[PDB]
């Protein structure tokens, strides 16, 4: 017996076992296609005749076939188990359309034909993983951005508040910017040495333009980083230029509120009965949104913004990049859920729908 | 006396967990499952009695 | 004042009887409908199988005179 | 004898401490249920009178 | 009656001198088709018990008073 | 799989609701009104275009009286509601929509025709809002009340069919509320600080001079937006502040409640009194306020009575079984305990009433879409669907061969 816990990030997918502290495999969530379509890494070394596809599309699902097939791969060589002895358990980005729950229930039974299935929100079962009970999350994930007040383990769709900014646009920025700088970045190894240099050095503001006087004036903020050829970059301001546009998305050319002001609107968007809680349960997510002065911060610009009548405190969990999973196989690891899991016999009486009716 | 066709409860207990349930009735729900639905009524708070007092 | 739902998994003790039964599948598969004199085309998802069936659900036809 | 019996009186009232917060935590606990088993839907189920 | 589910000591060290790995008395989680729960127990039934052969699911005629 | 991918849309008097069929609530909502900056041109839609500050925004409110205003506003809200949130092709997927209980019949056509020929629609259908309520409420015969932001009205049902003449298009609504707010602020004398003018709002007491700081990039705005914009801070400040008196208003009993200190964009927080229970009394009868001699709005239970007795005799008992609450103004506290009190008085005993028992936001605003969906949910009602080729047929003139 075993208890399998998937996890599917924006762009890398990272599955593991209830009860485990990590995922069983991690990589990123590329699928190959010959001019047999790979997987991830596996089609990422076959470049010549496989060409990278990116199935998770703004966080969502872009053909079945992929991630059968990373589903196939994952199985056969990952995890190398037999699933079909075990429960399935999935996540999804809020406010899926049905379609898509629908089509992956229907394919786990029938593709896989595995006996016990559920299915909930990434950032409620990354709120599980924070053990606390009423709050508001940000869910500064991969590829896409939301934010979910979420209620006594519960949450309500409408308050939820949808961006598609993400590690991927902000290593973009980050590259555009470099290039600027004088430098280039243009194939698969560039863009993975930006996204490289950023997780190295790259961090976040305090007073961005106390920070530009800085880093025109203190070169220390200018460090040397060896490129994969042994080149050194001068990198200064760009530091900390990219996630400025996280409050600012002229950065970009784009046009919106702030990650904070996005929070204030959703908090706004809730009932105001426990918007001073909620202000007391900050939430951080996203592995690529850990950089330095991001989370003090925050703080500062919400204490400003945000009443300062209510008390503003602050959850910055350091080890968030897996926060999704670790909540789940937290979950998956718990009696009373047990019983909660949908069998292939109730979908064969019931069809796909039944996700609908009891998979909540 | 207040003449709810719909709205005829009853009480029962259960087969494993065996108690008082309360007036509660069967019902049919999506996908053709039964469910049971227990009322809350004058007497919500205190169903332990027993015997016919 | 809540509503029990009907539970059939209860516990990890259910290994078998699954491998000797195939799950019948379902499919989006189209349909029309009697009562629309149109015969306007819908889906269902019905069990793969059951393909032809006429409309079970159209014979409410009953109106005034 | 004096400090042994003081002491044995602070055993006495962390008991009590002790005890008052099993009671509470049973209190809270108080845990039901929200399902039933399929089975337990179609044959004789029960009868009220 | 009912089924042993579990049994625990409530260790204290309270009791006068010596390394305080002493019971103030024990847990015993008794379960019967009813229902579960536990009782609490002196240190001398610990003993009684141990007498017979008390273990994880079986069940006992336990005297209250 | 007898339901099919539809989508319900639910737009009231204060927002814009819209969700799949069958679900529990709406996916998204937005503000009712969009910002125009002229120059195609330049439309603000949603928090992020329109709240956000900008330079010329002339906001517009598509709808009037439950009317259908700027028909290129409708089809550009359509559009920005399926990229920015759907993301779907509904022309593979069945619509509806609810309606007024007075949409003109050229609108209507005018509607229908753009919605198959444009959007490309497989199916559609239309029903009156309170109609979709009262189904959200399981019930056939009764009486809506909605104060949505634009109106107060009152309109019953029988047999899940609106009783036309109960039509009552009463001004007061969170509009009246914004009023209200602004006779307080001047008999107070507090001007409106925008939060976006706002760099700063720097620590100030109760009573303590509006201390704050503004960020100097922000391109001026028109007054049709800004004074908006200040509307939304004036509604949030309602539902920070709702409440009405339970019985007959006094200034003093009012009073006693503990001012709350209530904070302001500034950053200045002072603390109010019996003037938020002195303001809702007139609600539930115009005639007594303060000031403003209002007559021509019928009190709530004047109101409930206009709409009882302009019934028949024989279905009234059931009408009095059912009583019912919508719209965004509908947010205020003590609402409904008042409402039923009101009624006891007023509403003789000679009829058994009856209420409904709905008090949560989701249920106390979204109870249209949930009788919206709930419709579609229905496996006998395919035989009610309207094909586009029947539409394609018989033009946009078959709504009045199938539509009464």
């Amino acid at each position: 017996i075993a208890a399998l816990v998937v996890d599917n990030g924006s762009g890398m997918c990272k599955a593991g076992f209830a009860g485990d502290d990590a995922p069983r495999a991690v990589f990123p969530s590329i699928v190959g296609r010959p001019r047999d379509s790979y997987v991830g890494d596996e089609a990422q070394s076959k470049r010549g005749i496989l060409t990278l596809k990116y199935p998770i599309e703004h966080g969502i699902v872009t053909n079945w076939d992929d991630m059968e097939k990373i589903w196939h791969h994952t199985f056969y060589n990952e995890l190398r188990v037999a699933p079909e002895e075990h429960p399935v358990l999935l996540t999804e980005a809020p406010l899926n359309p049905k379609a898509n729950r629908e089509k992956m229930t229907q394919i786990m039974f029938e593709t896989f034909n595995t006996p016990a299935m559920y299915v909930a929100i990434q950032a409620v079962l990354s709120l599980y993983a924070s053990g606390r009970t009423t709050g508001i999350v940000m869910d500064s994930g991969d590829g896409v951005t939301h934010t979910v007040p979420i209620y006594e383990g519960y949450a309500l769709p409408h308050a939820i508040l949808r961006l598609d900014l993400a590690g991927r646009d902000l290593t973009d920025y980050l590259m555009k910017i470099l290039t600027e700088r004088g430098y280039s970045f243009t194939t698969t190894a560039e863009r993975e040495i930006v996204r490289d240099i950023k997780e190295k050095l790259c961090y976040v503001a305090l007073d961005f333009e106390q920070e530009m006087a800085t880093a025109a004036s203190s070169s220390s903020l200018e460090k040397s980083y060896e490129l994969p050829d042994g080149q050194v970059i001068t990198i200064g301001n760009e530091r900390f230029r990219c996630p400025e546009a996280l409050f600012q998305p002229s950065f970009l050319g784009m046009e919106s509120c702030g990650i904070h002001e996005t929070t204030f609107n959703s908090i706004m968007k809730c009932d105001v009965d426990i918007r001073k809680d909620l202000y007391a349960n900050t939430v951080l997510s996203g592995g690529t949104t850990m950089y330095p002065g991001i989370a003090d911060r925050m703080q500062k610009e919400i204490t400003a913004l945000a009443p300062s009548t209510m008390k503003i405190k602050i959850i910055a969990p350091p080890e968030r990049k897996y926060s999704v999973w670790i909540g789940g196989s937290i979950l998956a690891s718990l009696s009373t859920f047990q019983q909660m899991w949908i069998s292939k016999q109730e979908y064969d009486e019931s069809g796909p729908s039944i996700v609908h009716r009891k998979c909540f | 006396g207040l003449g709810d066709v719909r709205y005829r409860y009853c009480l029962t207990t259960l087969t494993v967990p065996q108690r008082c349930i309360g007036f509660a009735r069967r019902r049919v729900g999506r996908g053709g499952r039964v469910l049971l639905d227990r009322a809350h009524s004058d007497y919500d708070s205190v169903f332990h009695h027993l015997d016919l007092e | 004042p809540l509503l029990p739902s009907d539970t059939g998994q209860g516990y990890r003790t259910v290994k078998a009887k699954l491998g000797s039964k195939k799950v019948r599948p379902w499919k989006w598969m189209p349909f029309t409908n009697p009562a629309r004199k149109d015969g306007a085309m819908f889906f269902h998802w019905r069990r793969a199988a059951e393909e032809g069936k006429d409309y079970p659900f159209a014979r409410f036809n009953k109106t005034v005179q | 004898a004096v400090m042994t019996a003081v002491r044995a009186w602070e055993f006495w009232n962390l008991k009590t401490l002790q005890e008052r917060e099993a009671r509470l935590r049973l209190e809270q606990e108080e845990a039901e249920l929200l399902t039933y088993t399929r089975e337990d839907a179609y044959s004789m189920e029960y009868v009220y009178e | 009656e009912g089924e042993v589910t579990e049994l625990t000591p409530c260790e204290t060290e309270n009791p006068m001198g010596g390394y305080g790995k002493t019971i103030s008395h024990v847990i015993i989680g008794l379960k019967t088709a009813k229902g579960t729960k536990q009782l609490k127990l002196d240190p001398s039934i610990f003993e009684s018990l141990q007498k017979e052969r008390v273990e994880a699911g079986d069940v006992i005629y336990i005297e209250a008073n | 799989g007898d339901e099919v991918g539809a989508l319900v849309f639910d737009i009231g008097s204060y927002t814009v609701r819209a969700g799949y069929a069958g679900e529990d609530c709406p996916k998204v909502d937005f503000p009712t009104a969009i910002g125009m900056v002229v120059e195609g041109p330049t439309y603000y839609i949603d928090t992020n275009a329109l709240r956000v500050p900008r330079e010329n925004m002339e906001a517009i409110s598509p709808l009037k009286n439950g009317m259908v205003e700027d028909w290129d506003s409708f089809q550009a809200i359509l559009d920005h509601t399926y990229k920015m949130h759907v993301k779907s092709e509904a022309s593979l997927h069945p619509v509806l929509m609810s309606e007024a209980p007075w949409n003109t019949r050229a609108k209507r056509e005018k509607l229908t025709e753009l919605m198959f020929e444009h959007y490309n629609i497989p199916a559609f259908f239309l029903c009156k809002t309170a109609v979709l309520t009262a189904f959200a409420n399981g019930r056939s015969t009764g009486l809506i009340l909605d104060s949505g932001a634009t109106h107060t009205t009152a309109i019953p049902v029988h047999d899940g069919y609106v009783l036309q003449q109960g039509i009552v298009k009463s001004p007061l609504a969170g509009d009246f509320i914004t009023m209200q707010c602004r006779e307080l602020f001047q008999e107070m004398n507090i001007e409106l600080v925008p939060p976006y003018m706002i760099a700063s709002k720097e620590a100030v007491r109760e009573g303590s001079p509006a201390n704050w700081k503004r960020k100097e990039k922000l391109p001026q705005v028109t007054r049709s937006w800004h004074n908006y914009m200040c509307n939304c801070v004036i509604q949030d400040f309602q539902a920070s502040v709702l409440q009405v008196s339970d019985s007959t208003y006094d200034e003093q009993v009012a009073a006693q409640m503990p001012t709350v200190h209530y904070e302001f964009p500034n950053g200045y927080n002072c603390d109010f009194g019996a003037e938020r229970l002195k303001i809702p009394e007139g609600l539930f009868d115009p005639s007594n306020v303060k000031g403003l001699s209002g007559n021509t709005m019928l009190g709530v239970s004047h109101v409930v009575t206009t709409s009882v007795g302009m019934c028949d005799i024989d279905i009234r008992p059931g009408l009095y079984g059912s009583v019912i609450v919508a719209g965004g103004n509908t947010l205020i506290q003590s609402f409904t305990d008042r409402l039923n009190r009101e009624l006891s008085q007023k509403t003789p005993p000679s009829m058994r009433l009856k209420l409904i028992a709905n008090n949560t936001t989701v249920e106390r605003r979204f109870s249209s879409w949930i009788g919206g969906s709930i419709l579609a949910s229905l496996g006998t009602f395919q035989q009610m669907w309207i094909s586009k080729q029947e539409y394609e047929e018989g033009g946009k003139q078959c709504v009045e061969r199938k539509c009464p």
